[PDB]
RNA sequence: GUGGAAGUCUGUUAGAGUUGGUGUCCUACAAUACCCUCUCGUGAUCUAUGUGUAGGGGUGAAAGGCCCAUCGAGUCCGGCA
RNA sequence: GCGAAAGCCAAGGCCUGUCGGGAGCAACCAACGUUAGGGAAUUCGGCAAGUUAGUCCCGUACCUUCGGAAGAAGGGAUGCC
RNA sequence: GGUCUUAAGGUAGCGUAGUACCUUGCCGCAUCAGUAGCGGCUUGCAUGAAUGGAUUAACCAGAGCUUCACUGUCCCAACGUUGGGCCCGGUGAACUGUACAUUCCAGUGCGGAGUCUGGAGACACCCAGGGGGAAGCGAAGACCCUAUGGA
RNA sequence: CGAGUGGCUUGCUACCUCGAUGUCGGUUCCCUCCAUCCUGCCCGUGCAGAAGCGGGCAAGGGUGAGGUUGUUCGCCUAUUAAAGGAGGUCGUGAGCUGGGUUUAGACCGUCGUGAGACAGGUCGGCUGCUAUCUACUGGGUGUGUAGGUGUCUGACAAGAACGACCGUAUAGUACGAGAGGAACUACGGUUGGUGGCCACUGGUGUACCGGUUGUUCGAGAGAGCACGUGCCGGGUAGCCACGCCACACGGGGUAAGAGCUGAACGCAUCUAAGCUCGAAACCCACUUGGAAAAGAGACACCGCCGAGGUCCCGCGUACAAGACGCGGUCGAUAGACUCGGGGUGUGCGCGUCGAGGUAACGAGACGUUAAGCCCACGAGCACUAACAGACCAA
């Protein structure tokens, strides 16, 4: 799997998922992550993020 | 009852403030009990996916308000944890008024609800519209 | 009204006292069933990463499916028993008879042992059969040792010596295949005595947290509300009633927590390999890098990285064994971040 | 719009007061303290100095409050062994 | 900055709110920070803590001695160049 | 009852009252559930007119109650910060002390014993702890009675 | 109607304390009783089944959360297998709380000429002490057993280390007109308790990195202060729980009970002798402690002029002193350095762009730059420091 933020793959036995309102899905490979999206930030202007990348 | 299939951190409390995911005429619901479930001393009565709870109706159309009724939690938002190690959590509480044969007692499942869900209350979930 | 309540905390584990060997010792052995054979081995505990399996129970209703596991690295390379102990049935229970040792020792057993330089082999053989013959043979069990060297992550050279039952067919056979072991050089290891699939019983030292409050110690309550702002935050109520006048035992004190030994039943051993396939990227916390004879028990294991852990086939299992689980995926990803 | 009244409002301005924490202290720093909190803060205001009222007497927006750590009758010495 | 406010800093003063050395410095205590999910279920009682917050614009109920209630409530804005 | 005591015999209001014994009075609101709170009823044990009654905007570190918001008050605790605490140098008290004293379980005794009786247990010393007991220390009991006491 | 047992209530008594044994309720923490609420095994039934009702053995475990009231009690809700009762100075203030009781202030009603009174109501109204002894939790030093190392034994001691529920198959079956509706057994899960652990999720993380407000160091660069982080964003290790792992079965003997054989009493009889079964209870099993078990233990080797140990040095898998454990050049124990693995989030400078502005000037954007900075971890590496050496010992 990949991370549905960062892009880069998501160690198997491990992340987190959201679950929206909407029902739309969100896999997380760590908190960092998730935690850099509630800022309200998106992953393509972040340099470290390999999607930016 | 039946093995959910993932392990769950209750994330809910008696006296807990949740959402009524259907069309019944309750919006707000309030825990009053956990079916099944006996506590030890100080200890708040825990809730969570899965479990079948007393309820109160806080909020909704009057005939509903202020009537005791018996559910089920479809969505919270404290994790739980899938056979394949991932965490799953949700955007908030939620629950599904329900009958004695556990039935929804609405037509209309609003918003998504887990999997596990399925494996213990069928027609609830025969009813879903999503289902995680 | 005053609801009930359980005390808090065992009174199994008492007296909650640093333990007198950081060695385990077992006081149970497995049944005489199977074939003889060495009732137990050693290792020394390296840390946590998981790993995917495939649902080996066949009353799952998940059989057959992924599935991700929590499991201890444990380092077990092969061990020597250098010399057999046996023991006579008296009046006043066992008691240990005579000793047939080696020649051939480790080059460092001298850091803990004053290695044998004149020992008669026959003799204590002799002196054994002849209580065998005379029927007050006791049970037979194999001095053993560790070889700390063999692992690099752990400091110590000085080896870990530790007496370990031999359950066999007859007393004859098995006290033969005792003899057999040693005479060699005593070198054994892990796949002589377990088969991956099986369960164990793992034995340690828990990790030292020193002294520590009653809370934390016995887990009793932190005082509440308007109580946790007077002047007491984490002392209990009271040290007992007026009468009896006197403060008991069973009350939850502050002390020694940590340090104790405690024998953790039912581990199943999930795999057991050799190399580096275990090991983590960055090397593990604390301990190393990993790269040889190795055990991978499920879940958690007493003690922390480093410590010696003693194995001997659960005594008292559930479950039937499923051998040779299937190993999907290790993780190695790093333990850091 | 001007004007700028008020036992007026906010306010740790200064200053005065002392509600809760029943915190800290409780052989104290202190025979009434420390901290946070809180009230008043142009007025029946607060304050220095001087000065008047003395013991069944003063003084008292009254609590039997206060009159030099002393008050339902100060303190000292005497009556008094 | 509204400010004799905060906070930072001069001039001037001080290191005398006058015993020190050492242990990642344990339990316990005093002050205190942060705690996921729930959110007063705690308790005699929300005690303690927390929330809110400055300024401008919009907007503002019952009641009223028409003075007030009122900063009611609620909504928006707020930097730099 | 359809007058009598003793002059009159409760009017306007208010009322289960900070006044209501019966009492968690009854009905309602509110809550899952409300000896609470509020409203109505009200025969008021034992309300009521300057012993002021009713009522009331504004004000209140005054008493009770509800809601939104908030949160370690709680579920249920964790980790961290600073000063202590612990070890070392220096300084250096007080409380308290009939004697003896390693106690524990019972019994007995002026009926609430480390010291009596019977048993049990118990090698000596030291460090740290939270305070079960010494009916622990502190104060010739404020309660109660007594005194041909005081004020 | 009659006989009793208990010592929770109340009453009676006035033995004990008035040179004070701190009065309610609550809370916290520990032990116990059984007259048993649930759970185990049973008997009867107005026992078809299912659900009950009554009774027996039995205290192992459990017996919870909330609304009014200071309340105890109790009233009420919803859960529950059940939400039992009682003793411990109505256990528990050198533990807490202080709502109530119970001082001094005040109001109301009643009573009184009045001062003032009322177990009538109401608002407010303080919680002292540095532990000598004893007791217990943990930690050390000595002596005894009578040189050392390593491994054990096990008298005894502790445990609830496990208690309980739901679901599935059995089965829509037995039973029953039907409605309704079991079990033995095998499985899966939950809950409460217990012990441990930290890969995973989560918390912390005043290590660290960035953003940014005010001010001061002339600007810049780089910094200090704003309580012991100014605030905000992220967060490694470690520690944690809200995270994760593990916690039987089966034997033996019994109770109530069901029976066998069996006599007194030719018959009968579960009992009198004997025997077979049979409880969550008891014993074992399992976990923990345990040579100071005064019968003070056993074995193997090493040593008595030398085995071993202490001090010393570098450190921790240990730790309040003490203790414990590891390493010490025949070396990777610690540090430096370099890698690896990680945290932030793209450095200074310079170049280009930049709303504009004559110009000065210019917030900011892009590039260089997954950069700059940083690390409580791992590896490589004897470069530095584990040197020198002291002592005890049959
Ligand atoms: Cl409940
Ligand atoms: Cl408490
Ligand atoms: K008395
Ligand atoms: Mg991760
Ligand atoms: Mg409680
Ligand atoms: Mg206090
Ligand atoms: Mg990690
Ligand atoms: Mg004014
Ligand atoms: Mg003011
Ligand atoms: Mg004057
Ligand atoms: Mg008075
Ligand atoms: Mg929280
Ligand atoms: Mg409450
Ligand atoms: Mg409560
Ligand atoms: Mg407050
Ligand atoms: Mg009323
Ligand atoms: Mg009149
Ligand atoms: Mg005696
Ligand atoms: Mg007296
Ligand atoms: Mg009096
Ligand atoms: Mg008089
Ligand atoms: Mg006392
Ligand atoms: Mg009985
Ligand atoms: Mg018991
Ligand atoms: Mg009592
Ligand atoms: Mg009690
Ligand atoms: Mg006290
Ligand atoms: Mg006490
Ligand atoms: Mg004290
Ligand atoms: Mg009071
Ligand atoms: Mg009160
Ligand atoms: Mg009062
Ligand atoms: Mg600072
Ligand atoms: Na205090
Ligand atoms: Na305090
Ligand atoms: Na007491
Ligand atoms: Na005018
Ligand atoms: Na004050
Ligand atoms: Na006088
Ligand atoms: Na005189
Ligand atoms: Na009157
Ligand atoms: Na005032
Ligand atoms: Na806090
Ligand atoms: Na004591
Ligand atoms: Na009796
Ligand atoms: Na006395
Ligand atoms: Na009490
Ligand atoms: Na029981
Ligand atoms: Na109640
Ligand atoms: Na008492
Ligand atoms: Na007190
Ligand atoms: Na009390
Ligand atoms: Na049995
Ligand atoms: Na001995």
């Amino acid at each position: 799997r990949e991370c549905d933020y960062c892009g880069t793959d998501i160690e198997p036995g491990t992340g987190t998922m959201f679950v929206h309102k909407d029902g739309a899905t969100t896999h997380f490979c760590s908190s960092k992550c998730e935690n850099n999206a509630d800022l309200g930030r998106e992953a393509r202007n972040l340099e470290w993020t390999d999607t930016a990348r | 009852m039946e093995a959910l299939g993932a392990d769950v951190t209750q994330g809910l409390e008696k006296g807990s403030l949740i959402t009524c995911a259907d069309n019944t005429g309750a919006r707000e619901l309030k825990v009053i009990s956990v079916h099944g479930y006996s506590g030890t001393k100080n200890r708040h009565p825990k809730a969570g996916l899965g479990d079948k709870i007393t309820v109160s109706v806080t909020k909704g159309t009057p005939e509903m308000r202020r009537q005791v009724l018996e559910a089920v939690v479809v969505r919270q938002r404290k994790p739980i944890r899938r056979p394949d190690g991932t965490r799953v959590k949700f955007e908030d509480n939620a629950a599904v008024i329900v009958d004695e044969n556990e039935d929804p007692r609405g037509t209309e499942l609003k918003g998504p609800i887990a999997r596990e869900v399925a494996q213990r209350f069928g027609s609830v979930a025969s009813a879903a519209t999503m289902i995680v | 009204p005053q609801p009930s309540r359980p005390r808090k905390g065992s009174l199994g584990f008492g007296p909650r006292k640093r333990s007198t060997s950081e060695t385990p010792r077992f006081n149970s052995w497995p049944s005489d069933d199977g074939q003889p054979g060495v009732q137990g081995f050693a290792g020394y505990k390296a840390g946590m990463t998981h790993v995917v399996l495939v649902n080996d129970e066949p009353n799952s209703p998940r059989e057959g499916m992924e599935e991700t596991v929590p499991v201890t690295v444990i380092e077990t390379p092969p061990m020597r028993a250098v010399a057999l102990r046996a023991y006579e049935d008296t009046p006043y229970g066992q008691r240990p008879l005579t000793e047939v040792w080696t020649d051939e020792f480790h080059s460092e057993l001298d850091r803990t042992l004053d290695v044998p330089e004149d020992h008669d082999p026959d003799a204590a053989e002799e002196q054994i059969r002849d209580a065998h013959e005379a029927g007050d043979l006791g049970d037979l069990r194999l001095i053993t040792h560790t070889v700390p060297d063999a692992v690099p992550s752990v400091p110590k050279k000085k080896p870990d010596v530790m007496e370990t039952r031999v359950g066999g067919g007859s007393v004859s056979d098995r006290l033969d295949h005792a003899l057999d072991i040693v005479e060699d050089g005593g070198e054994h290891a892990m796949n002589d005595i377990f088969r991956a699939g099986e369960y164990a019983d793992v034995a340690g030292v828990t990790k030292g947290k020193g002294t520590q409050g009653p809370v934390k110690r016995w887990g009793v309550q932190k005082r509440k509300g308007k109580h946790a702002r007077q002047g007491w935050r984490r002392r209990i109520g009271n040290l007992g009633p007026w009468n009896p006048s006197r403060v008991r035992s069973t009350v939850p004190q502050q002390g020694q927590t940590g340090y104790h030994q405690r024998t953790e039943l039912n581990k199943r051993l999930i795999d057991i390999g050799e190399g580096d396939e275990p090991t983590v990227d960055g090397g593990f916390v604390n301990y190393g890098e990993v790269d040889g004879p190795y055990t991978l028990v499920k879940g958690s294991v007493p003690g922390p990285d480093k410590r010696l852990v003693r194995f001997r086939p659960a005594v008292r299992p559930n479950d039937q064994p499923r051998l040779d689980p299937e190993v999907r995926y290790v993780s190695n990803e790093s333990n850091q971040g």
